[PDB]
DNA sequence: TATGCCTATAGTTATTGTGGCC
RNA sequence: AGGCCACAAUAACUAUAGGCAUA
């Protein structure tokens, strides 16, 4: 046992429990019986006023329901604890690997117990079906899955246990964040699915319980400018607003030469032949394009930022940024092939995607920027949603020359 | 045996230290006899110069109850009868002795202390301290219930085919059983709560089924509110209004044709108590027939779980939406009147999805699951609409129906410049001093216009320049501005009152066969659009 | 950098009213 | 010596992100 205690000034998480469907909340009540008689959780009176929404969500091996409690408010009044007193040290090696694999390990934090004091922050309400019961409560008597807390007092028995796994392979890197595991190497196809079993086979002797990334192949694709054979006015009205944009992301960016083919008051078919200084100007504009921006560098003081547009047509865009127009990783999440997929779940899809990214490489969740409304999200996320941490989502408006800028990249 | 509930109180404070309030004795000798009957019973009990607290007695525990530690929500959210299901027998239950059955927290005691008034000038007086839960505490409700909550538990696993709600102190109890099983088996719900030593009616005492509860009159089949009647000709004050928009959102919930808008619009306007607010034709006119609505009574219907849900939208004018949620036809559940253009403008496919994800979360809350939804618009304008938008929306179950007022998309730009069109270069500048502004066009052929304004700003003088560049032209038009607030409105389906020149633009682009509009950076030096910026920024 | 004027996303504290309650 | 809950309207503070104009 070790004792917990707030940042000092704030008080305890008190957030309001959004709304869950009819066979959410039955889900929810059998789990907590369970988890009631095993020990783990415990009923609360109402002398409690603190509170921490609960979610439903669906695994796909397990392919039962899943219990997801938001963090997000308490890991903010906690934030010294779990960053300053017990941080978890990162490598920048993780970022270059050949294969890395992804395991859940967040059973682990159901036998360490919590500590008396700090037993009743991680109080949470299940909602009734039109407030016919009053809600039951419940709250944590051991390390919750969401908190930042719980790795934070397990590291101390994860790096013994790791350890001679450790020794036995140098060469490879292993990184531990929140309850999922990450282990990257430079081994073969046929010898990473062996080697990940080694270490599966030892979680066993501990008692503890398509998915598999590649991280040297998020290599940047860059922005490509339309190749055209004959140009017309209204070609070159739509480029120089693109690029003149984009002047202040790359600063080599030029429109001098492409504006002056513009002289007077012209038809938009009309037919614009390039000079000699109007196609060196646009080549060398291509190079800038192709070629990585200098000043982009990672600050472990700023938080990370990430914003996604849609382009339309089943494909999305992202940016990963601190500060604006200077981007660190850029792509673009097209779909999930075929089936079923909407608005919604390809969006989903996305942010789960960037926030694996994120973590492999820096070790941090960003910040979103998502193109939806606030009451659409909040009822659809959880339909989709399998990973058990929760990154900090705004929702903000998308301006048209940001959302024609991505789509010419490859 | 009724297991007390730990409470404390806030970090940094102490109990009331508040002094008495002048004697009266006229009251002080009754007050006696009733502190010495509750003190016989034992819900008090008397203290000396121990307790250095003190309450009023008029007991007003409005200090008392700032320094008590916050509870959690008893009931945020109150039940709406649409969400309840159908019974054949239902039964209420007023529960005596609530708070006299459940004790304090003994280390809690001593803050509840209250001085009785002395009787010749400030003789020591009684003094008494709760034993139990005090009328008019913080706690109270929250403790009762949350005790109430741990009996009820065993009934409600040996019968779980009946279903009981409880509400503050009363207990409402329902079941499909017949009205012989029903009888027998409140009987002993009643021995369980007198056990505890909760007092309940017995069945000559017990309530009828017109329940009366949250200004409902529940019955086992329907439910319908109070009849609501109105003060009406003479000419009505301000406040008056607001009275009378607080009935109409009241009944908005179970009569569907409510329009509330012009008399929003009416309260729009601040300050006097008495200002008596003259109404407008079109005020009246809605307010009459909210009148005819209100006429004819109304009734709402049970949920049930084995059949689906089916909810309608109706575009009933500028800005407002109705909807009537029901499981079959012409048997409504839950009415609304969704009216909420935020003061904005908007359009009528984002206005009508707001609608629905509205109402999606509702059902979320009363009944637990998603409804399906019978749209006034068709699934060519829907994929039309959310392909070309930016924001990201998903409706999984919806179906088109044909109504008088059907939800129209008016006109789409091209997405490809018109070959033999006019090519029209346009720009608007305005300066805040004076509010003065100009707007003009250049076109590839040689004509221009530029004309002058008063009281403007620069995002107008750029709005009438493309108005007179719909004005002047012929059927195919090509159009280029510099502005992206221009381009932004064109580009969406402005559905409101915008001001006069919005809708003026709107107008003409459905007469016009075909429309390019493109965009292009301002002070670049762009032929064209360098003409026309050296003509409307002449004399600014 | 400031203020006025536009778009979008998201909120907060007060009043008044309707329906209820202590 | 009115408060609490649900919903609605009015008012006020709006904050963030992007943009235009002038300085
Ligand atoms: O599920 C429902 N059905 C129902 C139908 C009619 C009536 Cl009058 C009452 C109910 C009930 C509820 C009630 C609480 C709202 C007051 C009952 F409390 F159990 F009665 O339960
Ligand atoms: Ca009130
Ligand atoms: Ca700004």
């Amino acid at each position: 046992t070790v004792p917990v205690k707030l940042k000092p000034g704030m008080d305890g998480p008190k957030v309001k429990q959004w709304p869950l469907t009819e066979e959410k909340i039955k889900a929810l009540v059998e789990i907590c019986t369970e988890m009631e008689k095993e020990g783990k959780i415990s009923k609360i009176g109402p002398e409690n006023p603190y509170n921490t929404p609960v979610f439903a969500i669906k695994k796909k091996d397990g392919t039962k329901w899943r219990k997801l409690v938001d963090f997000r408010e308490l890991n903010k009044k906690t934030q010294d604890f779990w960053e300053v007193q017990l941080g978890i040290p990162h490598p920048a090696g993780l970022k270059k690997k050949k294969s890395v694999t992804v395991l859940d390990v967040g059973d682990a934090y159901f036998s360490v117990p919590l500590d008396e004091d700090f037993r009743k922050y991680t109080a949470f309400t299940i909602p009734s079906i039109n407030n016919e019961t009053p809600g039951i409560r419940y709250q944590y008597n051991v390390l919750p899955q969401g908190w930042k807390g719980s790795p934070a007092i397990f590291q101390s028995s994860m790096t013994k246990i790791l350890e001679p796994f450790r020794k036995q392979n140098p060469d490879i890197v292993i990184y531990q964040y929140m309850d999922d595991l990450y282990v990257g190497s430079d081994l073969e196809i046929g010898q990473h699915r062996t080697k990940i079993e080694e270490l599966r086979q030892h979680l066993l002797r501990w008692g503890l319980t398509g998915y598999e990334l590649h991280p040297d192949k998020w290599t940047v694709q860059p922005i490509v400018l339309p190749e055209k054979d004959s140009w017309t006015v209204n070609d070159i009205q739509k480029l120089v607003g693109k690029l003149n944009w984009a002047s202040q992301i790359y600063p080599g960016i030029k429109v001098r030469q492409l504006c002056k083919l513009l002289r007077g008051t012209k038809a938009l078919t009309e037919v614009i032949p390039l000079t000699e200084e109007a196609e060196l100007e646009l080549a060398e504009n291509r190079e800038i394009l192709k070629e990585p921006v200098h000043g982009v560098y990672y600050d472990p003081s700023k938080d990370l930022i990430a914003e996604i547009q849609k382009q339309g047509q089943g494909q999305w865009t992202y940016q990963i940024y601190q500060e604006p127009f200077k981007n660190l990783k850029t792509g673009k999440y097209a779909r999930m092939r075929g089936a079923h997929t909407n608005d919604v779940k390809q969006l989903t899809e996305a942010v789960q995607k960037i926030t694996t990214e994120s973590i492999v490489i820096w070790g941090k969740t960003p910040k979103f920027k998502l193109p939806i409304q606030k009451e659409t999200w909040e009822t659809w996320w959880t339909e989709y949603w399998q990973a058990t941490w929760v990154p900090e989502w705004e929702f903000v408006n998308t301006p048209p020359l940001v959302k024609l800028w991505y789509q010419l990249e490859k | 045996p009724i297991e007390t509930v730990p409470v404390k109180l806030k970090p940094g404070m102490d109990g009331p230290k508040v002094k008495q309030w002048p004697l009266t004795e006229e009251k002080i000798k009754a007050l006696v006899e009733i502190c010495t009957e509750m003190e016989k019973e034992g819900k008090i009990s008397k203290i000396g110069p121990e307790n250095p607290y003190n309450t009023p007695v008029f007991v007003d525990f409005r200090e008392l109850n700032k320094k008590t530690q916050d509870f959690w929500e008893v009931q945020l959210g109150i039940p709406h009868p649409a969400g309840l299901k159908k019974k054949k027998s239902v039964t209420v239950l007023d529960v005596g002795d609530a708070y006299f059955s459940v004790p304090l927290d003994e280390d809690f005691r001593k803050y509840t202390a209250f001085t009785i008034p002395s009787i010749n000038n400030e003789t020591p007086g009684i003094r008494y301290q709760y034993n139990v839960l005090p009328q008019g505490w913080k706690g109270s409700p929250a403790i009762f219930q949350s005790s109430m909550t741990k009996i009820l538990e065993p009934f409600r696993k040996q019968n779980p085919d009946i279903v009981i709600y409880q509400y503050m102190d009363d207990l409402y109890v329902g079941s499909d059983l017949e009205i012989g099983q029903h009888r027998t088996k409140i009987e002993e719900l009643r021995q369980h709560l007198l056990r505890w030593g909760l007092t309940t009616p017995d069945k000559k005492h017990q309530k009828e089924p017109p329940f009366l509860w949250m200004g409902y009159e529940l019955h086992p089949d329907k439910w319908t509110v109070q009849p609501i009647v109105l003060p009406e000709k003479d000419s009505w004050t301000v406040n008056d209004i607001q009275k009378l928009v607080g009935k109409l959102n009241w009944a908005s919930q179970i009569y569907p044709g409510i329009k509330v808008r012009q008399l929003c619009k009416l309260l729009r306007g601040t300050k006097a108590l008495t200002e008596v607010i003259p109404l407008t034709e079109e005020a009246e006119l809605e307010l009459a027939e909210n009148r005819e609505i209100l006429k004819e009574p109304v009734h709402g219907v049970y949920y049930d779980p084995s059949k689906d849900l089916i909810a309608e939208i109706q575009k009933q004018g500028q800005g407002q939406w109705t909807y009537q949620i029901y499981q079959e036809p012409f048997k409504n559940l839950k009415t609304g009147k969704y009216a909420r253009m935020r003061g904005a403008h908007t359009n009528d496919v984002k206005q009508l999805t707001e609608a629905v994800q509205k109402i999606t979360t509702e059902s979320i809350v009363i009944w637990g699951k998603t409804p399906k939804f019978k749209l006034p618009i068709q699934k060519e304008t829907w994929e039309t609409w959310w392909t070309e938008y930016w924001q990201a929306t998903w409706v999984p179950e919806w179906e088109f129906v044909n109504t008088p007022p059907l939800v129209k998309l008016w006109y789409q730009l091209e997405k490809e410049p018109i070959v033999g069109a006019e090519t029209f270069y346009v720009d608007g500048a305005a300066s805040r001093e004076t509010k003065l502004g100009k707007a003009g066009y250049v076109t590839n052929k040689g004509r221009q216009k530029v004309v002058t304004l008063t009281d403007t700003t620069n995002q107008k003088t750029e709005l009438q320049a493309i108005h007179l560049a719909l004005q002047d032209s012929g059927l195919e038009v090509n159009i280029v501005t510099d502005s992206q607030y221009a381009l932004g409105i064109i580009q969406a389906q402005p559905d409101q009152s915008e001001s006069e020149l919005v809708n003026q633009i709107i107008e003409q682009l459905i007469k016009k066969e075909k429309v390019y509009l493109a965009w292009v950076p301002a002070h670049k030096g762009i032929g064209g659009n360098e003409q026309v910026d050296k003509l409307v920024s002449a004399g600014i």
